[PDB]
């Protein structure tokens, strides 16, 4: 489907709520496996197992290895905003 | 639907 841009917002004790995989040294996009219930990222509502995410916070992720990622996205506080289409 | 490379079995954070 189409690019969407989602607002997740994450408290200050929280993490994301999300299982990620893939990355570029696998030739596949940064993917969510798993939406974790209750955690910002099921409570906004925005994003599904399946999702690449394309960008966090104006952040490319299109061409990044895996731990690269995920620690871009561990990083990230507050409303934070998602890139994301669906694979 | 089908075989997508993105849906193989990879390594894997929680975060």
């Amino acid at each position: 489907g189409p690019i969407r841009k989602v607002l997740l917002l994450k408290e200050d004790h929280e993490g994301l709520g999300i299982s990620i995989t893939g990355g570029k040294e696998h030739g596949v996009p940064i993917l969510i496996s798993e939406i974790h219930p209750g955690q910002p990222a099921d409570r906004c509502g925005g994003l599904h197992v399946g999702d690449a995410i394309l960008a966090v916070n104006g952040v490319n992720l299109r061409d990044t290895k895996h731990k690269e990622a995920v620690t871009i996205l561990s990083q990230q506080r507050g409303e934070i905003e998602f890139e994301v289409v669906y694979v | 639907w089908x075989f997508k490379k993105a849906n193989s079995r990879l390594p894997t954070s929680i975060i």
